[PDB]
């Protein structure tokens, strides 16, 4: 209210509402899921288009060989967000022959997001991501809200209509955990948890677009007639 | 350059000679080596004489400033440091080589500081070219619980070696006495030991020996109303 | 952090004012009264030392301050403004003046530096004028004796003799009947104290008035003999037994 | 952040005026007035102080007339502090010039330097302008007498005869109405002081109340001379003149 | 390859009773080759003068710059620099350039106009005072000048008599240097009144 | 008024509101608490289970800080790593140019003269964290906590967060109790039990127990986190108190 | 480049300029134009090191030409010499300084008095009757020595400056390829397409 | 020059030579060599007489600030602030530090930095252009836990014989006992340590 | 109305953000007093730990800003170990400058400084507390210098500072207008101290525990603070005549 001017102030209660509408630009944008097993980790995303003589916007970005994330909110955001991410991958590799941690790419996705809600002057990124990846201790999931709060899952959703794929996703836990070894029934779990945050609109072939990483499997991204066997 | 400095019972004594030279020649034969940082803390330089002088007036100036600052009067201590400091700095670069003296409510104090930046105490003190011919006559002379006029005695003579003996030194001996709970004593050319002799002949000429061209009065002038 | 106060904090308002300024000259006028007076052989300046406890030494609080050796300044204001100008003045008649010619400046020139400081607290970026309005009283070979008035605006003027503060109205009228071209030191300071004695309510003595003169060079001030041209400061500040002797004769 | 507190000293209104600029305008009508006036053998700088006292020391006294160079002065209306910057930065301008080209700096020259500093700070920065209006009177080799008048917008224009300060609008129709081309500085000496005192807001004009100052080519020969007038002097000329 | 002896030339001062001389030679050259016979190297600024010996180039820049600053001083002091006031002027200008100096040899003369004393000064490159009574010496022919000064100069000389010791301390003293001559001039320096004098010498 | 709307304006109270405002985001985090042992320290912190999605013992808060400090906070958790960020930039130029470890109230300065310059500015928000951080040194076992305003203390027992009121009175019984003091096993389980206690606050979710330690017998003044079977038996202890 | 000369008569200056480039081994060029106009009365001819000459000549004539624009006025020939000085005296202190000697020709149309600048790459200013840079001066000044009169004509300017060049073309080792004569006078600069 | 620091049973003793040399002239032939950082934190110099003063002085100022923010530094804390200045510096300094402190906790301690600005702690150190006609003694003579008297020989005797076969050192030999009971100091004058 | 937000003038000349820095001063309800002796300057402040869960040996506001040097604050710790932080930074720096060691009236003078700055400069704002620098000076002797907010600062015969500070002032200046003297005449500064304690419980009329209060003392070469059992052998002294 008088409280919202910018992102250095608190409100009398302790909120910061230029994060919490940089939360809502998160909500608007379109759904994409995430979801993992022991052996692969796999991203779903609906791309929304403008109209139809328009392409549809790409949700899912590549950051390494082993890493990667889907976007919901401001893609320009997500855009400066995944290139620091993939300097940070590269600085790893390069500097320490390491392949950068999914958790350590997390916090370091945290702690750029959280310099831009103390500051004057800034503001605070307009989008969520969804960062999956396989290193040294498996597959991994993550959850970043530009808040900072990044949080490691089995599963999840954001964007719009994302309650009806979690909560799907949360029924199902206990049984595409155990979908070891095949990419394919995986995916099909994440293109039925992202069905389930439909309305009026089905997924097409131009409309769908899929990730996924693994055990041996580099991070590839899947669109267009790719995606018409999981449709 | 012949500079000394003395302790004795109640101060301290500075004294230096009056030659300042370009290589053999003499550019001044009544030069003013004692220099003063503050009322009652003053030093003598040797090597680059700009570089004394202009050392001496920078702390100087940012000693009266402390003093005022402060609300207290100078010490030889922060003379000593922020001469060493700022020498340091600029490496040996700045080639003053410095005797520094002086009272405060401390006390006296008699240092020495190179141009490097490195500092020395002592209780008699010699530097410059001459500086050898004056600490023989400090080694042959100096005791401890020296009274004033024992000091000024001896630093003079310790000038005086290097004044006849160094080719670097000559003319005058300028003291400073420093006595606690006194003023500082300026005793400007002390001795005066090699006044010239008389000339052979006057070589002033006859009025109209130069050949002249032109004359022209200098218009020193401002520009001039009406 | 960084200062992001890179804006001027004294503008003009729509009737021309510079509200800031005028503010300042406000608290100015809410401050203790000091004056200053010129005769024919010295300058004398004058405070009250309005001591804020009786506990608190107001010798160690200074209102009337060396400048230079021929230079003083006292003020009316704020307090902590004036000791940091006194700070500024001290140092800026070194680098703008004394490391470049060898000698102290003149009064006119080092209360225009002062002045210049004054001036830039009204337009630069993120700051507030100045509270105090001083009184700066020198001596130099070429001007002789002058007395100047610095306002929070970086105005200055010289003066025959003024007042500042919270009775200076009265003590400028006082101080207009009584000055004229005539005057020796003593005659100075004797009017000085009269005039001085109107503005202030309780205690009236060597203690609680501060008084410094400009006047005849003072050789056993010096610290060190020797040097023929070097002849010892002009500015001496008054004891406290100094001026009790005078208000005997008042 | 900061922002809240700046007051945006360089922008338009929505009639395209610079607040500032106006409300320092404002400010320069309430000082002093200044008077410039131009004739074929020199030029003429008159200023009124504002409201004096007696104690007021007169003769080691200058807020109105500043000297740039040997050739060139300025008559001063609004904030002295805020003139006396611009006054040492100007002939900062002057020197440099000279060493750089081993000739006097053309007034012009000068007047659009200063000006052009002025402009800045209207512009960018955001900080406030200058409250200064100055009269420049100056000579050169290429046209002689000038005078010229810079505002707190930067902007500066040329003139046979001018005011700033207090009262411009009276002061001007009066200049207007006795000015002639073919004048001569002892009739615009005359000008100004009649001037002066017919638009002051004091009962009586006085010397002690006065600067003055004339750029002559009566310097003997081929050369100018300025003159900033003494308070005798200023006495004198208003007798000479009969208004005392 | 010297800098303070590519061009050439000298600049003497000295006391006398109630006046002081300046004196320089004209010579401008480029080593062994004479480029310019009409080079003074004697500035004023008010009342007082200041003589500059050495790189060429230099001496014109610090009269230009000497000129500046005694300009700027007259304006805010509403009164002309003195000869002990502008000595310490040139020695804090040729002390800031401590570490890349001008290759100069200045010599200051003039007559406080309050006291009326006779002074003198001289410099090395930066800008140590050397502020002698009787005469101050500088240039390619230093050493020259400091033999004729010594022998030919007594103090309390009259206007007239200081301007022929001056001359011919100059003269003889440039007639044994290869970088120096191709003219001289001399100024005769008294509380209110300057005199300059061009000499006749070889002009070889 | 108005004085609420911009960092380090004095209120005519004398009171700077946007510290105050931070404050109120601290006690709507989760509880986190310390507690002092006779050779060390224990940290304990309540994690809201806010979906079954949320991998078990994954989403680690206690952070190490050199090898021997552990920190704990509420509040805004970004801001809590921030601050802890800058500890461990403090705590290795103080290794580099004195060699040996940082002190643990000398940690405590240059997390507090960090926190009090965010409260100088309206350039810069406060920190929306209370941490409660220590460890073992050469003098013995250290625990502190540290507001939005800048201001420490060392403690003897600390909570923050929505159930730090009840953890308080938990924290003060033990203090009464244990004059003598306590081992650092038993502050692993009495640390457990107050988190538990603690949790009815935030009894809506279901919660994760997160503990920590150094000590001098026990990690050899290291900070390491308790796992396994050590977890299971304080979770235990904690679940039979609570019925 | 080589030789530079320049000769002030009665009512104008004459510069002479050699046309021979020479790179090392081969002469590359034998009509290269070793001058600027400055200014419609001021010329300014130059030699020194390779690229610094022209870079020198070309960034002087744009700063002379942007002040006569700026002030609708043409600056004196003494005030360009002054700021060409100035310029010089600066870069011999610079990190790598122009090695560039110049000779600046210019009629000053206020005096009605053609002036000769001889400025060398320090920032050595001196105002000539006649003058030269390099070697030039060591062949040509006993000549210009004895025949020079400040009231010869133009025509007798160009004969003794002939008998210099052929001095030159007599005892110089080099081959200068001839020289460009320009002269500068009230009517402005123009060259001289037959020597 | 020639210095020394010997841990013993009660703590640590640091010596030296009082010679300084330009070329052969003795420009200082009483220098003071032992070098106060803090209370009981001693050094001795050896190099440049202006970077060892230049660095003590660091130090001594940063261990004051150090000592009002977390109260006495360790002799190892002290030697690190040493190695720090003559690590990071090492291509514009000539200098050789022996840090010589007395703990309660730790005892007396000796660190050499040598001029690369390495650290070494050692039972004993041993440095300048006269040490090196005393490590043969020095390695034959030295025990752990002597007495003050024995080390005093000790030192007294090796710094005896580098100030006979060194030029560069000379005059008196100086001693700074540090130990819980304080700081004392020592001199030896020549007609006593010429005629061991 | 934001002349009150930042340190701008008023239309009254005042400065509002000053004077609610001095109101802040006043936030921890401590009193502390200062006192001369012959040889020593003691200060003393009352201790108030009103968490158990704290541990009371880390509860403090008076600080060793040198070895010569204490300081006493009366405001919010944060400002004070701010402030107390600069001062060490300050005198350490001035002793490896100068040589010597930094006068207690010369380093409250800089803090002094320091503090007129932030009532001046509008992006830094003022420190909430009152800093009381005591020491045995080695020229002027035993030395109270008080700092505040608005940049001011004065030498003290005695002084007195917090909510209390009227009745303690007061009481201070009626023992020294009886004994006609600028300090307490006694030879040792456990007497002075227990000067220091008496007077304070007379004038907030107060019963102390070792635990209630905290003592600093300043003597030739060294400032240091008396523990609780230090304190106790104070009070066992008062309550024995
Ligand atoms: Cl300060
Ligand atoms: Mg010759
Ligand atoms: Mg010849
Ligand atoms: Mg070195
Ligand atoms: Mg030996
Ligand atoms: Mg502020």
């Amino acid at each position: 209210n008088n409280y919202d001017g910018d992102t250095v102030t608190f409100s009398p209660t302790g909120r910061l509402f230029q994060v919490e509408y940089a939360l809502e630009a998160i909500k608007q944008g379109s759904v994409t899921v995430g979801l993992r097993s022991n052996t692969h980790a796999v991203l779903v995303a609906l791309k929304r288009n403008a109209d139809e003589l328009s392409s549809y916007q790409k949700k899912i970005i590549k950051c390494d060989e082993h890493m990667g994330l889907s976007l919901a909110g401001l893609a320009p955001d997500a855009r400066v967000l995944s290139n620091y991410l993939r300097q940070q991958c590269n600085y790893s590799s390069l500097v320490f022959n390491r392949k950068l941690a999914v958790e350590r790419a997390g916090h370091l996705l945290c702690d750029k997001a959280q310099k831009n809600t103390q500051s004057y002057g800034g503001r605070p990124y307009g989008v969520g991501l969804l960062i999956i990846g396989y290193d040294k201790s498996g597959a991994h999931l993550l959850e970043f809200q530009p808040s900072g709060n990044v949080t490691e899952l089995y599963g999840t959703a954001i964007g719009a209509r994302s309650q009806g794929a979690k909560t799907y996703l949360e029924r199902t836990l206990d049984t595409f955990i155990k979908i070891d070894g095949n990419p394919d029934e995986l995916i099909k779990a994440g293109v039925e948890a992202i069905s389930q945050s439909l309305r009026d609109e089905s997924l097409t072939v131009d409309n769908l677009s899929i990730a996924i990483v693994g055990k041996d499997t580099p991070f590839t991204i899947y669109d267009g007639e790719a995606v018409a066997k999981y449709i | 350059t012949t500079i000394v400095g003395v302790k004795f019972n109640n101060g301290v004594v500075i004294a230096a000679d009056t030659r300042s030279t370009q290589g053999p020649i003499v550019a001044d034969k009544n030069c003013a080596k004692l220099h003063r940082i503050s009322p009652k803390i003053w030093c003598a330089g040797a090597g680059t004489a700009a570089d004394t002088e202009a050392v001496t007036q920078l702390i100087g100036s940012n000693i009266e400033l402390h003093s005022l600052y402060t609300s207290r009067e100078p010490r030889v201590v922060s003379a000593l440091q922020m001469l060493k400091q700022h020498l340091f700095k600029y490496q040996g670069h700045i080639g003053a080589y410095l005797i520094v003296a002086g009272v405060d409510p401390t006390g006296s104090h008699l240092f020495s500081i190179h141009a490097d930046g490195s500092t020395d105490v002592g209780y008699y003190l010699s530097l410059g070219s001459g500086s050898l011919a004056a600490m023989a006559v400090l080694e042959s002379h100096w005791k401890q619980d020296l009274t004033k006029e024992e000091a000024i005695k001896l630093a003079s003579d310790a000038i005086q070696a290097g004044i006849w003996n160094d080719l670097g030194s000559g003319s005058n001996v300028d003291v400073c006495v420093m006595e606690i709970g006194k003023d500082a004593e300026y005793l400007r050319n002390y001795l005066t030991p090699n006044v010239r002799e008389e000339k052979q002949k006057s070589y002033k000429f006859p009025r109209g020996t130069t050949a002249v061209l032109k004359e022209s009065i200098v218009n020193i002038c401002d520009i001039q109303e009406e | 952090m960084t200062d992001r106060y890179s804006f001027s904090l004294t503008t003009f308002s729509p009737s021309g004012k510079l509200g800031q300024i005028d503010y300042a000259l406000t608290a100015v006028k809410q401050g203790v009264t000091s004056l200053g007076i010129k005769a024919t052989n010295g300058v004398v300046i004058a405070t009250e030392k309005k001591s804020s406890s009786p506990l608190a030494m107001s010798e160690t609080l200074s209102k009337v301050s060396l400048l230079t050796p021929d230079i003083g300044a006292v003020y009316s204001g704020m307090g902590p403004d004036y000791r940091v100008l006194v700070d500024k003045s001290r140092k800026v008649a070194h680098t703008s003046y004394k490391r470049i010619y060898g000698e102290y400046p003149p009064t006119k020139l080092l209360v225009s530096e002062v002045a210049k400081i004054m001036q830039e607290a009204t337009q630069s970026g993120g700051v507030r004028p100045f509270g105090v309005s001083l009184l700066i009283a020198g001596h130099d070979e070429f001007n002789g004796f002058s007395l100047y008035q610095v306002d929070p605006s970086g105005s200055y003027f010289p003066w025959k003799a003024t007042a500042i503060g919270k009775g200076s109205v009265a003590a400028k009228t006082f101080l207009e009947k009584r000055w004229n071209d005539e005057l020796e030191l003593e005659d100075a300071i004797h009017i000085a104290l009269l005039t001085l004695k109107e503005s202030v309510e309780g205690e009236f003595n060597g203690d609680t008035i501060e008084l410094a003169i400009i006047g005849d060079e003072n050789p056993d001030l010096l610290g060190y003999t020797g040097i023929p041209t070097d002849k010892g400061p002009r500015f001496r500040k008054l004891t406290s037994q100094e001026i009790n002797d005078r208000l005997e004769a008042l | 952040g900061s922002r809240r507190y700046d007051s945006r000293t360089t922008i338009f209104s929505p009639e395209g005026r610079l607040y500032q600029v106006e409300y320092a305008l404002e400010s320069i009508s309430h000082a002093g007035t200044a008077i410039g006036i131009m004739a074929s053998d020199g030029i003429v700088l008159a200023a009124e102080r504002k409201v004096t006292s007696t104690l007021l020391e007169q003769d080691t006294s200058t807020e109105k007339l500043y000297k740039l160079n040997d050739k060139i002065a300025v008559a001063v209306a609004g904030l002295t502090a805020d003139a006396e910057i611009l006054i040492n930065t100007a002939r900062i301008h002057a020197q440099n010039y000279l060493k750089t080209y081993n000739e006097d700096i053309p007034v012009e020259i000068l007047v659009r330097r200063l000006s052009d500093i002025k402009q800045g700070y209207t512009q960018h920065g955001g900080l406030r302008p200058f409250g200064v209006s100055f009269i420049y009177a100056g000579y050169d080799d290429r046209y002689g007498y000038q005078l010229y008048t810079s505002n707190p917008s930067g902007n500066y224009t040329g003139w046979k005869a001018i005011s700033v300060g207090a009262n411009t609008s009276a002061a001007q129709t009066l200049l207007q109405m006795d000015y002639k081309d073919d004048m001569k500085v002892d009739d615009a000496i005359e000008l100004a002081l009649k001037t002066l005192s017919k638009t002051t807001d004091s009962s009586a004009l006085t010397y002690d109340r006065l600067e003055f100052a004339t750029i002559r080519k009566g310097a003997n020969d081929g050369e100018v001379y300025q003159k900033i007038f003494k308070p005798q002097e200023i006495k004198d000329i208003l007798v000479k003149t009969g208004i005392t | 390859s010297d800098p303070s002896s590519i061009n050439g030339g000298i600049v003497v001062a000295m006391t006398g009773k109630d006046c002081v001389a300046i004196a320089c030679d004209l010579r401008l050259g480029s080593q062994s080759l004479g480029v310019s016979n009409k080079f003074e190297k004697i500035f004023h600024y008010g009342h007082v003068f200041l003589g500059i010996t050495g790189l060429a180039t230099d001496v014109t820049t610090l009269n230009e710059m000497f000129r500046y600053k005694t300009n700027l001083y007259k304006l805010k002091e509403e009164r002309a620099i003195e000869p002990e006031t502008f000595t310490q002027l040139v020695s804090s200008s040729l002390y800031e350039r401590r570490f890349g100096p001008y290759f100069v040899g200045p010599v200051v003369a003039g007559i406080n106009s309050k006291s009326g004393k006779p002074f003198i000064a001289g410099f090395d490159l930066i800008g140590c005072i050397d502020e002698a009574k009787d005469f101050i010496v500088s240039g390619t022919a230093s050493d020259q000048l400091f033999g004729m000064c010594e022998s030919l100069y007594e103090p309390n000389l009259e206007p007239e008599d200081l301007f022929e010791t001056i001359s011919q301390a100059l003269l003889n003293a440039a007639d044994r240097d290869a970088l120096s001559g191709w003219g001289a001039v001399v100024y005769i320096i008294k509380k209110d009144e300057v005199v300059k004098r061009y000499l006749k010498m070889r002009q070889d | 008024t108005g004085y609420d709307l911009s960092n380090s304006v004095f209120s005519p109270d004398g009171r700077n509101f946007q510290v105050e405002y931070a404050v109120k985001a601290v006690e709507n985090g989760t509880t986190s608490i310390g507690i002092k042992c006779n050779d060390g320290v224990v940290f304990a912190v309540e994690k809201l289970i806010t979906s079954k999605l949320l991998v078990p013992q994954k989403n680690v808060k206690i952070q190490v800080v050199d090898r021997h400090i552990g920190c704990v906070y509420s509040g805004l958790i970004p801001d809590g790593r921030h601050l802890v960020n800058r500890g461990r930039e403090e705590a290795a130029s103080f290794k580099k140019l004195y060699k040996t470890p940082i002190p643990i109230p000398a940690f405590a300065d240059r997390l507090g003269q960090y926190v009090q310059a965010h409260t100088l500015y309206n350039s810069v928000r406060p920190f929306g964290v209370s941490t409660i951080f220590g460890g073992v040194d050469k003098n013995g076992a250290h625990l502190y906590m540290l507001e939005p305003s800048g201001s420490y203390w060392g403690y003897k027992g600390a909570a923050t967060g929505k159930g730090r009121q009840s953890a308080k009175a938990e924290l003060e019984k033990l203090v009464d109790h244990h004059p003598e003091g306590l081992s650092a096993r038993e502050a692993v389980k009495q640390a457990a039990k107050i988190i538990y206690l603690a949790h009815e606050d935030n009894k809506e979710k279901d919660f994760e127990l997160e503990i920590s330690w150094c000590s001098l017998s026990e990690t050899n003044g290291l900070h390491k986190f308790v796992k396994g079977d050590l977890l299971q038996e304080a979770i235990d202890f904690a679940q039979k108190e609570i019925n | 480049m080589d030789i530079i000369l320049g000769i002030r008569v009665q009512d104008s200056v004459i510069l002479a300029s050699s046309k021979a480039v020479t790179r090392g081994i081969s002469v590359l060029k034998d009509s290269d134009d070793k001058t600027r106009q400055l200014s419609p009365h001021t010329l300014m001819s130059f030699a020194g090191e390779a690229g610094d000459t022209v870079q020198f000549a070309e960034y002087i004539q744009a700063n002379i030409q942007l002040y006569s624009i700026r002030e609708d006025y043409e600056l004196s020939p003494q005030a360009v010499s002054s700021f060409v000085r100035q310029e010089l005296a600066k870069s011999i202190r610079s990190r790598r300084p122009y090695q560039v000697n110049v000779l600046i020709g210019g009629y000053d149309k206020k005096k009605n008095k053609p002036e000769l600048y001889q400025i060398d790459y320090l920032g050595t200013k001196v105002e000539l009757p006649y003058g030269a840079h390099g070697y030039s001066g060591f062949y040509t000044f006993s000549l210009l020595d004895h025949h020079y009169r400040p009231d010869m004509t133009t025509e007798e300017g160009l004969d003794l400056l002939k008998l210099c060049v052929q001095e030159l073309e007599k005892r110089m080792p080099m081959d200068f390829k001839g020289v460009i004569v320009k002269i500068v006078d009230k009517d402005g600069i123009r060259q001289v397409d037959d020597f | 020059t020639s210095i020394m620091a010997v841990t013993f049973k009660d703590g640590v003793i640091l010596g030296a030579d009082s010679r300084t040399t330009t070329g052969a002239y003795i420009a200082n032939r009483v220098t003071d060599k032992l070098t106060r950082v803090h209370d009981k934190i001693w050094c001795c110099r050896s190099g440049s007489a202006a970077d060892t003063q230049a660095i003590a002085d660091i130090v001594q100022y940063h261990l004051e600030l150090y000592t009002s923010q977390y109260g006495t530094p360790s002799t190892e804390t002290a030697a690190s602030v040493f190695k720090e200045l003559c690590y990071e510096n090492k291509d514009n300094l000539t200098a050789g530090i022996i840090v010589a402190g007395y703990d309660d906790k730790n005892k007396g301690e000796v660190y050499t930095i040598p001029l690369g600005g390495s650290v070494h702690k050692l039972p004993y150190a041993i440095a300048g252009s006269g040490s090196t006609f005393i490590y043969g003694y020095c390695d034959k003579n030295f025990r752990e836990n002597m007495s003050k008297e024995e080390t005093v020989d000790f030192i007294k005797h090796s710094l005896s014989q580098a100030i006979k076969w060194d030029g560069s050192s000379g005059g008196v030999i100086r001693m700074v006992v540090l130990t819980a009971a304080g700081v004392e100091r020592l001199i030896f004058y020549p007609d006593e340590y010429e005629q061991l | 109305g934001y002349d009150r937000h930042i340190t701008i003038f008023s239309p009254e000349g005042r400065l509002y953000q000053v004077e609610y820095a001095f109101k802040a001063t006043n936030q921890t309800n401590i009193n502390s007093l200062a006192v001369r002796g012959k040889d020593c300057t003691v200060v003393i402040s009352q201790k108030k730990v009103p968490d158990k869960l704290l541990d009371p040996t880390t509860v403090s506001y008076i600080f060793c800003i040198s070895r010569t040097i204490g300081m006493v604050v009366n405001g919010p710790i944060p400002d004070a170990r701010n402030a107390a932080l600069r001062a060490k930074a300050e005198a350490a720096e001035f002793r490896y400058k100068y040589g010597y060691d930094m006068p207690c009236d010369v380093l409250a003078k800089r803090m002094a400084n320091l503090s007129q700055i932030y009532t001046q400069r509008a992006y830094m704002r003022p420190l909430g507390v009152i800093l009381t620098f005591v020491s045995v000076d080695e020229e002027l002797g035993p030395s109270i210098y008080k700092t505040d907010p608005a940049g001011y600062y004065v030498g003290y015969k005695a002084t007195a500072t917090g909510p209390k500070q009227q009745e303690i002032t007061t009481n201070l200046e009626n023992h020294f207008k009886k004994s006609k003297i600028d300090h307490i005449n006694e030879e040792s500064w456990e007497k002075v101290v227990e000067f220091a304690i008496t007077h304070m419980i007379d004038a907030l009329g107060t019963e102390f525990s070792k635990n209630d209060l905290e003592v600093g003392v300043a003597t030739k070469d060294k400032f240091f603070t008396l523990s609780a059992e230090n304190i106790e052998e104070r009070l066992v002294a008062i309550a024995e005549q």
